[PDB]
RNA sequence: UUCGAUGGUAGGAUAGAGGCCUACCAUGGUUUUAACGGGUAACGGGGAAUUAGGGUUCGAUUCCGGAGAGGGAGCCUGAGAAACGGCUACCACAUCCAAGGAAGGCAGCAGGCGCGCAAAUUACCCAAUCCCGACACGGGGAGGUAGUGACAAGAAAUAACAAUGCAGGGUCUUGUAAUUGGAAUGAGUACAAUGUAAAUACCUUAACGAGGAACAAUUGGAGGGCAAGUCUGGUGCCAGCAGCCGCGGUAAUUCCAGCUCCAAUAGCGUAUAUUAAAGUUGUUGCAGUUAAAAAGCUCGUAGUUGAACU
């Protein structure tokens, strides 16, 4: 079983020591992958320009078009995808239009039938979306 | 898809959707009045009751 | 400056947003009691629990205990002081079984819609924010005022002001005027 | 209610000497001060720093060098 | 352990002990109780968040200690500095040059550029706390005060007294009011006192200041989770919705338009980090025949546990 005698702490402390690497969650924190290779340095947001558009497929069993854009991050260099929330804003949304990438709320993990996509955009022409829909506000003549 | 998209039918039929005007209504009012509203159409002027349905938005 | 002024936060949340034994019970109180919103009702309870976290562990010790004896009493003052206990009967067993109905009918707003002069507990309400309200020596102009058993005796209307006269005017005038 | 503090000096000349400046003018006993503002001051000091001795023999040897 | 790593003698240096340094003499010191090396998106602590308990995470930051003043190195003054709003030289930058040269360091208070999802005035004053100096008298971007905001905590505007018939209820009382009308009205408007270095603000001051755009409450959701529609119109596995299950192929309670309802409230949602739930880190308190998991087996030293009796 497990040791339990009064002089065991060194043995139980590093058994859980080595044992907490197995751990999904400890792994993702210790590890610094956020920082290392993950495209957000633990950011909420990060700004970034419109590369093109992709038409992904849903999967099974829904079957539809996503209306996926693709967009190059400013301050770090890698390329994302990304995943337009609405309905008629891919017209609006031209190439370099310095658009806003943030999380979709999967803790990094891909969100319902929409394969490889983790981001999602919520700001176009620094404007912010939900407000150019209503004819609030209009985009820049850029 | 695959190596193609749909950039030219999106927004179909929020284009192509019928737009009518918002229904005019007079003031309401809001805040401690509002509460006591929702505590006089619960159960002292009890007009959706019978079978425990406590219905507040019936449909027709 | 040299040191930060403590704040801290008197209200809390419910750890399930939507019972309905809960929510029922709490619209029943608001609607009983003309409460603005539930913040009062989290922040009476959180005081309630407080008091009742210092009890549980004032009674998880032995007796004659010059902790527990020292602690027990000052509870008991405090709450007789202020009337949450009544005017005898205290065997430091009842302040655990304390209720959020006695902790807001000890409220100032009660008291005054007990005595009247207003017909409903909202308007009663409606004084205590008119600052025509005489509550004590000191005019309160608050609706959680906790009332000890001292200051009960004193409240009626103002000197000044339509109704207590000195030429209300003001409407009045305009309604004169036309 | 209204409270506040009193300090009676028994004495006027004990009453003008132990007060703040700004007690005595809200008395009113002596006229107030009119001086430049602070940063003036501050840079006429620099200025005045800059130059040493009386100040004078500056422009005496400005006017010397340049008519 | 070369070029000091462990110890002895003697000396040098230091304000002072000391391999801090030097000459000689010995090979020593640490380490599986993890030495050493590497990483740290690591200044440390008082402390903060969650809270049955045990624990987990955070702590640049109002208090204490350490380091730095672009990176090093050296030095004068001074009791006290290896000081940078002291100096000197190199390294990387910026500047006037008459082309001979000169000259600096805001991780201080304000303000500018750039990186940015991300954070304020080129303001007033030494009046309060204290500091410095030859000293009641001077100075102090330390410090106090204010301008700016959506958010850090605490209190509360958007109402309300009646006549009125209907649904009523049981002669006392609630509601839909294309209705009235005299009431208490505070937000503001002005002024006076107080406040304060001067103010702003708070408190406070008569007095003007609603009959409806009165001086229009929003944010999400309305299938389960989880509370509130199979209601009316448009499309028809398309647009899309959607935290998961999941809805949509002409009857769509889950797509977009209207009506209403539900939850919080001057606040609500979203994205991320973390905590509880997680008895899915389990000492308390997990599980190992079949869901992940008993080394093929044995010996054996650290390590852990160790019959009774004074």
């Amino acid at each position: 079983g497990k040791p339990a005698g009064l002089n065991a702490a060194r043995k139980l402390r590093n058994h859980r020591r080595e044992e907490r690497w197995a751990d999904a969650h400890y792994k993702k924190r210790l590890l610094g992958t956020a920082y290392k290779s993950s495209p957000f340095g633990g950011s909420s947001h990060a700004k970034g320009i419109v590369v093109e558009k992709i038409g992904v497929e849903a999967k099974q069993p829904n079957s539809a078009i996503r209306k996926c854009v693709r967009v190059q991050l400013i301050k770090n260099g890698k390329k994302v995808t990304a995943f337009v929330p609405h309905d008629g804003c891919l017209n609006f949304v031209d190439e370099n239009d310095e658009v806003l990438l943030s999380g979709f709320g999967r803790k990094g993990k891909a969100k319902g039938d929409i394969p490889g996509v983790r981001f999602k955009v919520v700001k176009v022409a620094g404007v912010g979306l939900s407000a150019l829909f209503h004819e609030k506000k209009e985009k820049p003549r850029a | 898809g695959k190596v193609h998209g749909s950039l030219a039918r999106a927004g179909k039929v929020k284009s192509q959707t019928p737009k009518v005007e918002k229904q005019e209504k007079p003031k309401q009012p809001k805040g401690r009045a509002y509460k006591r509203l929702l505590y006089v159409r619960r159960f002292v002027n009890v007009t959706n009751m019978v079978g425990g349905k406590r219905r507040m938005n019936p449909s027709s | 400056p040299s040191a930060p002024r403590k704040q801290s936060k008197t209200y809390k949340v419910p750890r399930r947003p939507f019972e309905s034994a809960r929510l029922d019970a709490e619209l029943k109180l608001a609607g009983e009691y003309g409460l603005r919103n539930k913040h009062e009702i989290w922040r009476v309870a959180l005081t309630l629990s407080k008091i009742r976290r210092a009890a549980r562990e004032l009674l998880t010790l032995d007796e004659k205990d010059p902790k527990r004896l020292f602690e027990g009493n000052a509870i008991i003052r405090r709450l007789v002081r202020l009337g949450i206990l009544d005017e005898s009967r205290m065997k430091l067993d009842y302040v655990l079984a304390l209720r959020i109905e006695d902790f807001l009918e000890r409220r100032l707003q009660t008291q005054v819609f007990k005595l009247g002069l207003a017909k409903s507990i909202h308007h009663a309400r409606v004084l205590i924010f008119q600052r025509h309200i005489r509550v004590g020596k000191q005019i309160v102009n608050v609706p959680s005022f906790v009332v000890r058993l001292d200051a009960q005796k004193h409240i009626d209307f103002a000197l000044s002001s339509p109704y207590g006269g000195g030429r209300p005017g003001r409407c009045k005038r305009k309604r004169l005027r036309s | 209610r209204t409270t506040g503090f009193a300090l009676i000096y028994d004495d006027v000349e004990a009453m003008k000497k132990f007060e703040p400046h700004y007690r005595l003018v809200r008395v009113g006993h002596a006229e107030p001060i009119q001086k430049v503002a602070r940063q003036q001051r501050k840079q006429r000091k620099n200025r005045g720093k800059k130059v040493f001795g009386t100040g004078k023999r500056l422009a005496k040897r400005k006017s010397k060098q340049q008519d």
